[PDB]
């Protein structure tokens, strides 16, 4: 109450696992630039994979 | 003109002139997670000279 304070969650993660490919199927990629004026920011939010 | 002395008649100096292809470039930019791209090509030539 006032002397003594219990316990009380501060934190939390919620950490995941990548997304796979297949192994004899061979990645193939190249870099390219964003396109600024769409929200980037929402697309990335969520930590599940 | 400092003297010098020979035993033959003619006189010929063969220039071999060189003009190797200078190391220019910078690496190309890329994103890590990416296959590479290839550099340009470069050219080296030779001339000479008689006189």
């Amino acid at each position: 109450m006032d002397k003594v304070k219990l316990f009380q969650t501060i934190g939390r993660v919620e950490y995941w696992e990548r997304v796979p490919r297949l192994h004899a199927y061979g990645v193939f990629a190249l870099p390219f630039p964003m396109d600024p004026d769409v929200n980037w920011a929402q697309w990335f939010t969520g930590p599940h994979p | 003109f400092p003297e010098d002395s020979t035993f033959a008649s003619e006189l010929e100096l063969y220039l071999l002139r060189t003009q190797d292809a200078e190391q220019t470039g910078m690496t190309f930019v890329h994103q890590v997670g990416s296959t590479s791209l290839p550099v340009e090509a470069r050219v080296a030539k030779v001339d000479l000279a008689k006189a």
